[PDB]
This record gives structure tokens, C-alpha cells and sequence, in this order.
DNA sequence: AAAAAAAAAAAAAAAAAAA
DNA sequence: TTTTTTTTTTTTTTTTTTT
């Protein structure tokens, strides 16, 4: 059946380049050879996590037929109120090892031996602002003592809380920031969105004036709305027969949010 | 322009 | 009846030549002889066993008119909380010569005796972390006494056993380690293990997106899953009168684990 | 590429 | 291939002599001979660790055929919420003793018999705040029973600990600071970092007043910003094929912190 | 005015 | 006639946020 | 000035088992 095939599509997850992506891959790497630590911030649908992603699978763990893989790019996510004992454990599960049981200081010296041999250049820490501030000593600590770049990544408080310490502002001092879309780039994407990702059998030409209204009004710029947004409004639109993507049927979705 | 299949990024993944 | 002999054959067990087994046997026979004492680590689903006897098997006890065998190789596998005094029963019985009845120095003036004169060069260790920490006195001064390399093969928890002591920690300090298949590795050895073992009459295309699919979330790249999976589907869809494997049977058996 | 048997290794053994 | 031969150089590290480097070891020597314990204080990018290790590598451990090496002074560095289990631990790793189980009187009689015998004449504390309060017990008897200067270094929040136990107050009365660059003697150090330590084939003149404007707003005097804004300059500039720092590569690195 | 390798300082270290 | 592995065990302790 | 409530350590004399 030709429309369960594609609703199956549209329902799907996909990555697309844009300019913001880019431009942060080419930073990053500049930084993990550079071997110096920095953060990410922005607001909070700008598409933080899957440019970091994006990264991570462009370079790939390595292995020879003995030892361990090599891992250039760690990546985590902590939990609510992350502590010292917890990101030990995510950093040894994420390299393939067994964590056996112990206290805090165990952790640590597996960490530190997991972590070298091993090459890690880089480790990526998402939604930095949950850590507990007690972890910070730990974290500053295996930045200076081994050559490993720390980036934190996150929304606008991640400053107000780095701010309350000065050892730790300074260690991440430099930074890039994420924004929303506007003007040519905004229209230019929701193009790019049409004839890449939603290809339906006619299109819409959603870059004509009266469509971009509505969802410039809809979206406001963030790429997280602008995805739902059009993919809510093809597979709805596809489940009562239409080749395209109309007026009624795209303000029918932007008024349900 | 490719586009990138998220699940196959992850599938392919080491 | 052809079901019936087929059906008998699924349900054996075979040696299938992979990587992780070539290069073992390659480095341990470059240390056997170098006469030099190793270890070999992995997750407790890599075939480490398997491995090992594939290689005791290249590697036959020899006979002429008179003398005992000569024999290169030796394999054992201790019992739980081992001692020194048992240890010494399984060298000789191994080498098939009668143990009797004595205290712990007799057992041990007499395992040297037969390790003696019959050629040794290799004493490998099944499960070496079940060895009580007093036996490893005698094992270590094997090593130094006899031209013997000894390969202590185990899980994670061994490491954590074995750098308990300086002493032994030292004298094993070399290794090899057992992991995961992934990528390209994962799914070469679904083909292989689909033309070289199961032999289906049409056969089922294992390394279609689909299938992978289910067979790697299935096994997690283990090769101890992955055989028992495929097995049980092949036999699974025999009993049924199919010729392939298909999708509801694999995930049918898939489920249950 | 050829498999080995394991009943086979074990009964041809020393 | 020179290019490489020199970013390898750029990218590594050194101690440059300063005044307050200086100003240290004779202020630490004086402490030293005449037994008595005091604090270092000063901003988080000051450069007090390594002032620090430049005046342990200016007394080397020394070595006869019989006894223990003889080690006058004695650094380490405790991890976050250190306890007093901890730091026994460490004093005795550092003197190259191995640490076997116990409990914590066991780890304190040890320490102190390391500490004997082999001459140590001063212990350095980095980041001394991250010590717990009850350590401060076994830090204060170590230096009233063994003739040790204990020196703690760390920031201005050092001082809101100590404050709170009139007991260490008063050992560690005390004090040197550490402060931040300015006027001449910011200027006369960015000339000697030029000549120093960048060494590009033309170099740039940065006493200029054009540059160092640029540099003053971007490092504010802390010494940890000038070394690394200025390194980021050169191998950056030398990747294009420059043979100098120029403004627009300077105020390109200064515009990314 | 010499200035000192880092990493010199610490591969002479006793 | 002497070594070895738990046995949980209940306190004991700051220690943080809100109102 | 007040109220939860939350995670971490620390030693700790007993009990049973065996060769
Ligand atoms: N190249 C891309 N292709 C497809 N979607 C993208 C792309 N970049 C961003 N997105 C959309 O971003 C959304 C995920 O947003 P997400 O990345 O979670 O926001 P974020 O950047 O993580 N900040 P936060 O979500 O607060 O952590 C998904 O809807 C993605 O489709
Ligand atoms: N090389 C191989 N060819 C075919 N089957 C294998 C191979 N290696 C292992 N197997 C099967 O996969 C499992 C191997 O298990 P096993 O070798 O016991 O794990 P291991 O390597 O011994 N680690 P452990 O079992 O924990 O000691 C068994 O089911 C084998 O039949
Ligand atoms: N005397 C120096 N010569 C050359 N570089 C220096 C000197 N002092 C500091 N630096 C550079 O600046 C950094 C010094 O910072 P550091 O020594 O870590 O200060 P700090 O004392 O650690 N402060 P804290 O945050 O309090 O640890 C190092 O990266 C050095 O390169
Ligand atoms: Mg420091």
C-alpha cells in the first residue's frame, strides 16, 4: 500500500544539513585538536542535541584485531542532579565496560584507566546544567590532567549556574550560540524542508508569500517547530487523499498548537 | 543536498 | 527420513573460523614460544572457550614406541574456591597418569615430575578467577621453574582478582582481549553463519535491512546469542515444514529471550 | 571456508 | 616539514620566568629553612600551580645506594570532599611507598614512618579547599609534630574556609598574594612572550599601542589569558602562511572568548 | 632569559 | 587447633531548598 | 526564623564455615 509506505516515511527521523550545523562541526573540530574546552549555548528548540549527533557518527570507534576501540568522541547525558558517582559510570558504560561494584574513588581510577589507552580526544556533555556542583571539581580535573577537550552544551541557564564559580568559568570561557531562524535563511529552509524531506507527489511551494505567513506566525523561527509543524501537516494531509499540502489543512495543524 | 536517515546514522553505528 | 537428519545436525555443535579466533592462535603461539605468561579478557559471550580448545586441537599429543606423549599443550578447568591441592590432580590427570593418595607436597614433587620429560610448553587456565589467591604461589613458580608460559583466561572480575597482588599482577601484566561484533563484522558473520552452518534448502538472506534489524537488536553482538538465536529458528521452522527462515518465526524465538 | 565439526575434533583427539 | 615542526612547538607548553615566579621561591625558601607553615592566595588564572612546580623541580629527590630517596618537599593535590584516608594515601604514593589495606590509623602511623627517615622538609597543598574540616585535624599535628612547613595554596575562597576554625587560622597566618598584570609590567611581559616564546620568523612588534590594546581588553591581565590568546594567534596565523600576528587574525581569536 | 621546557622539567624529574 | 567472608547494622552527618 | 528530606560514610562486634 502506497500511503501506508509513506506515512511510514514522514513519521520518520532524518538529519538536515543547515548552516548552523556546519558552522559548529567545523568549530568543534578546530577545538578537539586544539585540545581546549568551551561550551554551547542556545535556546531551547534550535537544534543543540542532533547537530552534537550529527558530529558523533562522523567519526566512527575504531578496531584493530586486539585492543580496545578507539573512541575519539565520547558523548553522554546526565540525569537530574547528577553526582560523582554517576558520571563514572556513564563514561566507562559508554567505552564498553563492565562497572563492578565499589565507592568513589574506584570509579575514578577505572575512569582515568578506561580513558587512557583508549584514545579519547574529545567528551561532549549534554544538558550540562544538570550536574550537581560538586561534579565540576571532577570534570575540571580530567580537562587539565589528561588531553581531553570537555564542551558543555545548553539553554541559558547553563550560564547563570557556570557563572556562580570562577575555577569554572574560566576553564570554559569561549563559546558558540545557537539562534532562531529569520529572513532569507528561515524561507530558504522551509525550500529546503519541502524538496528534502516532505516530497510529496505535487508540493505545496511553501516559499509563496501567503504560506510563509502562516508558518512564520506558527514556528517563530525555531527548527523543532518548523519540522512538526510540516510533517503533522503532510501525513495529515496525505490520510484524506491530497498530493500537497493546502491552506486549510496546514492553519487546521498551527491552530492545535 | 543528502539528507542524512537518523536510524540509519545509529544503525550504522561502531 | 530427511527431516529427522537434518534435524539432527542443527542441534550440534560446530568451530567457525572468525577473527577474534585467528588472531588468538597467532598470539598465543607467538608467546608459546617466547615462553612468556599472558592473559586473555572478555565479556562472557565472545566463544574465549571455543577459542582456545579450536586451538588445543591444532596442536596433538605425540607418540613414539616407548616414552609418554609428548604433549604442548595442556587445558584445564578448576572447580570453585580451587586449591593447591587440586590443581596438581587435574596436570596429571591430564596427562594421563595415575594419581594416588598423598599430602599436598606429594602431589606436587610428582606434578613436576610429569611435567618433566613429557614436553610442555603450554598450561592454559579455564576460568582462573575461581583459583584460591594461595594457589597462585604455585602457579607463578611453575612459570619461573619450567619453561612452561601460562594463560590465565577470564571475565573482567579477574582483573579486579588479579591486581589484588603485585606479584602476580606483574608476571601476567600482557593481554588480549575478546569483545563485541559490530557493523560490518556483525553482519558478515550473519552470512556466513547462514551458508557456512544452517544450509537451509533456499535459505532466508540474513543480511537484509530487515532482518539484521532483528537479529541485532536480538543479540547485541554477541556471537553466544547469535548462534543459539539462529539455531533455534532454523529448527523452529523445520519442524514446520519451511525451507527459510522468515520474519514472525525469528521474531517468535527472538521474543523469548 | 570450512567448519570444524566439534564432535569430530574430540573424537579424532590424542 | 617545517610548518608542522613549529605548530608542534606552539601547541606545547613552558615556564616563562616572571616576577611573581621569583618572588615565590624566595619567599617560600625563606618559609622553608625556618620551618613555617603559611598560605598562598590569589585569582583563579594567576599561574600559582605552576610557580609552584617550577620551585619543586628546583629540588630534586636524592638518591644514595642503601636508604630511601631524600625528598625535601612534597606536592600533591587531594580530589573533591578528601578525607583523611585520602590524604595518607597520597603522601605515601608520593614517596614512592606502596599502600597496602588498613584503617585510618593504619594509613596516619604509616605516614608519619614515611615521612621519617626520609628527609621531607616541606608538604604544598594545592587547591587546599577542597579538603573537609576534619582534616584539618591531622594536617595541623603534621606540622607541629614533624618539622614540615605545610604551605596551602588556593583562591579567595580558601580564606572564607580557614576563617571559620580559629585553630588553622592561626597556624596559617601568613601570607603571600598573587594578583593580576598591568601597566609595564603587562606590557614588558607581552614583549617577552614575543621573543620568548612565539618566535615566528618576522614576529609582530605587540608593544605597540594598537596591539596591546587589543590584548589588554581581551585578557585583563591574568596571565592565563595572554599565554593562550597568544598561542591560538600564532598557530592559526602560521597555518595560513603568515609569518606574523596580525590585527585581524589577534581581534578574529580575542572575538571568539 | 631561558625558558623552561614543561615537559622537560618533568622527564628529568627524579 | 587456627583463618576467612560476610553481616547487615543503626545511627551519624551535614546539607540543600523554600516560605 | 522555621520545616522537610536526602544522599554518603564509617566502623563494628557477631556468626558461621572449613582444613
Ligand atoms: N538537520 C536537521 N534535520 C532534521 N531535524 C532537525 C535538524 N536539525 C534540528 N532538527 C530538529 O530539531 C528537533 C530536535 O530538537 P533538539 O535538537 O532537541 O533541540 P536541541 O537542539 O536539543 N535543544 P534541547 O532540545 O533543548 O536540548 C528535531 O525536531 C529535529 O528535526
Ligand atoms: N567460533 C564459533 N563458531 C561457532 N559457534 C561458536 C563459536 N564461538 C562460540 N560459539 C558458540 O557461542 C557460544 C560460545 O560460548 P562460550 O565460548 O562458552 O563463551 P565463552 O567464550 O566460553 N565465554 P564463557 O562462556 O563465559 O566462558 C557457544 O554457544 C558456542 O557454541
Ligand atoms: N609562568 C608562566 N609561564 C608560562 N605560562 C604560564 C605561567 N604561568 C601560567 N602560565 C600559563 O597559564 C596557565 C597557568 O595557570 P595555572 O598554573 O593553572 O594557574 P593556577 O595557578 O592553576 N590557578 P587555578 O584555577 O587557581 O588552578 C598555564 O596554562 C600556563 O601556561
Ligand atoms: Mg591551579
Amino acid at each position: 500500500e502506497w500511503l501506508q509506505a509513506e506515512i511510514a516515511r514522514l513519521k520518520g527521523k532524518s538529519i538536515v544539513p543547515l548552516q548552523q550545523v556546519k558552522t559548529l562541526h567545523d568549530w568543534l573540530d578546530g577545538k578537539r585538536k586544539a585540545r581546549k574546552s568551551c561550551r554551547v549555548v542556545g535556546e531551547s528548540r534550535t537544534g543543540k542535541t542532533v547537530a552534537c549527533d550529527a558530529y558523533r557518527y562522523r567519526h566512527k570507534p575504531q578496531q584493530e584485531a586486539g585492543r580496545p576501540p578507539t573512541v575519539p568522541v565520547v558523548y553522554i547525558r546526565p540525569h537530574q542532579k547528577c553526582g560523582p558517582k554517576d558520571l563514572f559510570k556513564k563514561i566507562t558504560e559508554y567505552l564498553k565496560y563492565r562497572v563492578t561494584k565499589g565507592t568513589v574513588s574506584d570509579f575514578r581510577d577505572r575512569t582515568i584507566e578506561v580513558l587512557k589507552g583508549c584514545g579519547v580526544e574529545m567528551l561532549i556533555i549534554d544538558e550540562a546544567d544538570r550536574l550537581k556542583p560538586e561534579t565540576f571539581a571532577d570534570v575540571r580535573d580530567i580537562a587539565e590532567d589528561l588531553g581531553i577537550a570537555v564542551v558543555l552544551v545548553g539553554t541559558d541557564r547553563l550560564d547563570a549556574v557556570i557563572k556562580r564559580d570562577e575555577q569554572v568559568l574560566e576553564r570554559f570561557r569561549a563559546h558558540l550560540r545557537f539562534g532562531k531562524l529569520s529572513g532569507e535563511d528561515f524561507k530558504n529552509t522551509v525550500e529546503m524542508w519541502e524538496q528534502m524531506v516532505l516530497k510529496l507527489p505535487v508540493s505545496s511551494n511553501l516559499k509563496s508569500k501567503e504560506m510563509l505567513r502562516i508558518l512564520t506566525s506558527a514556528t517563530e523561527g525555531y527548527i523543532g517547530r518548523l519540522d512538526e509543524i510540516l510533517r503533522e501537516a503532510a501525513i495529515r494531509s496525505l490520510s484524506r487523499g491530497l498530493k500537497k499540502i493546502d491552506k486549510a489543512v496546514l492553519q487546521e495543524v498551527a491552530k492545535e498548537y | 543536498i543528502e539528507v542524512w536517515d537518523y536510524e540509519q546514522l545509529r544503525e550504522e553505528y561502531g
